């Protein structure tokens, strides 16, 4: 439930 | 550098062949009061990206007249389907296992291909028009928010609607309005 | 439970107390909300001196909506958002005493229709950015660590649908298109 | 993300 | 945090839902008691019922010039399941989360901002004053219902600037002549 | 057990010793509530220490009639280790005085008691504050979380199904509040 | 901190 | 049991 | 190495 | 059955 900072890849 | 601003337009109402699924007068009307605010706004919008769908074309059309010289584009990914299976399940509608294994790897294709931070070569803040479907704008939200999926049956989008996203350089996603029909009468606002 | 619940959940106008442009803000919300057709049974609002005059703008348009003043909706910092603004770091005690209060503030706003409501309702609540979203984050049953991740103009409408076998609906967040873009602000 | 359908304890 | 806050957490008074006379006997007992203590109150925090604001109103009329202030938390309801051993799970649901958020912004050491001693009067209900209590002693809250306060009552809790808590009196009525005590 | 049991700890007077002036006064009015509260008193339990036996008599007076009882049991020590913060044997000793004490006179009432009784109490500080720990189950070594002023009266009622709730904790609202002490 | 009804050995 | 001396933060 | 007989879904 | 030679708390 903890946010992905590298969610698109960039 | 950039920020991203995205403006999804829900299809205006139309009427439930693919072909002869096309807007409503009503839906005309509302396609017509989104063209108005958005032309309003006092943006320069880059493009507009649309579902090839028909009632996403109509829509397209009308909204087009009031931002004259906005680049237009078409696209299969965001065409409507079935994302994933909502949780909670709704009864009424219940695709079977083939629609969410053919829409939803096109649907998330769509979300990969169009929501992302600007490319480092982007230049300026950007301004985007995408014209598509319910369930793909819902599902397009809650991906961006990495919130889960199967929720996207929890929001709910007005015809002719406009959901605002915002991506900073750094990749953090704000949702700025969801389903914004304030500038039409309410008498003419529609979900279906 | 039969009857389903309709929630709009507004934020306060611009402030500074309201600036003149709040003031104009909150007159165009009521407007809007008075335009509706809806027939309103309360106005919760904050008991923070914006939300009061927001509430005292917007009253004016929906005379007769019986109004209710309260501390649970007041403006507090919920939780730690996740990912961390660094321009922006209250202390344990804050999240400690605001969370419980606006999480009480959703248990006791945000249900489904009592089993002896009759009729659907049309209800408004009158409040502040950071509960709004905790509140809708909550209410769609998100992680409330991501209130954070949205955004609300001042004097925006937002409207929650609770359907009387407990399911959620976000119909809208932050409609502002009611208002002249150049009248529309977050700050 | 999987739904709690006695959120409110209303169920 | 220099100062200690004493905490007068009074209950309201008999009533039926407006106060009986009794009640209001009762509401005057305790606002004698509270103005012959020798003590200088700082505010009167109240539940917003309606017996709250009556008792309220008839304390105030024994302390003349100390603030008055209304709140929502303090309402009455049902906090936990008390344990031995009955309404809903809605209820501890809602007024848990609301008793509790009461609890910990109006229980707590002196701020910084507070240099002297404060005595403060806070006017609610049988079911918030003991959760309060057994929350204030870190006692298993679940308990709250192994204490019983009269109508009227005085409950002394004592914040020292450390963050320790001392209860020198819970459910005081001895200020009352015996035949005008009541619990509901 | 049939009966309900009301239990009124009392909190020995201001002393020096014997009692204080003022500590005879505060007995004095202790003694004047009880009389007053219009109940009929089965015994009266009191601690052999001086205090105790002098609030005792002081109280007696307006009692008359009222059995009198005498216990080493109910004598003032330390119980525990207070959480939060004398040497170890003393809370070895006095722990076991003090917890046969509660344990002989805290609890329901016997099956032949037909009637609910009234008995008064008159200890000590520790002694009560560990009482009402351990009667409402709450964690002993938080005696000294509570605060008794002299004179006062703590109200523990036993039901017959041995639930225990306590009524009033230091009660001294009887006494006009210049004469209300701690120590 | 479950309450024991047989905290006396009466029940 | 054991007293939390943090209770309400402000340690 | 197992051939899965809904690859596409359509059994 | 070991001896404890503290048991009077006294060493
Ligand atoms: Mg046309
Ligand atoms: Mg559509
Ligand atoms: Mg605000
Ligand atoms: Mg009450
Ligand atoms: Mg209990
Ligand atoms: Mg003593
Ligand atoms: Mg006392």
């Amino acid at each position: 439930g903890v946010w992905d900072p590298n969610w698109d890849r960039r | 550098k950039a920020t991203r601003h995205i403006f999804l337009i829900r299809a205006s109402q139309y009427h439930v062949l693919e072909k002869d699924r096309t807007l409503t007068p009503l839906g005309r009307e509302q396609a017509e009061l989104t063209g108005l605010r958005l032309a309003s706004l006092g943006l320069k919008f880059n493009k507009i990206v649309h579902s090839s769908m028909t009632r996403a074309i109509e829509t397209t059309d009308i909204i087009s007249r009031h931002l004259p010289g906005v680049c237009k584009v078409s696209t299969d990914l965001l065409r409507e389907g079935a994302p994933i299976e909502p949780d909670p399940p709704v009864s009424h509608w219940k695709p079977e296992a083939v629609q969410y294994y053919e829409d939803g790897a096109r649907i998330e294709a769509a979300f990969r291909n169009y929501i992302h931070r600007a490319d480092a070569r982007q230049e300026e803040d950007s301004y985007e028009i995408f014209i598509c479907h319910a369930n793909v704008i819902r599902y397009i939200v809650c991906r961006a928010l990495q919130f889960p999926p199967e929720g996207w049956l929890r929001l709910s989008l007005n015809n002719g609607s406009i959901t605002h996203l915002v991506i900073r350089p750094n990749g953090r996603v704000a949702l700025r309005t969801l389903g914004d029909t304030g500038f039409m009468p309410p008498d003419k606002i529609t979900r279906s």
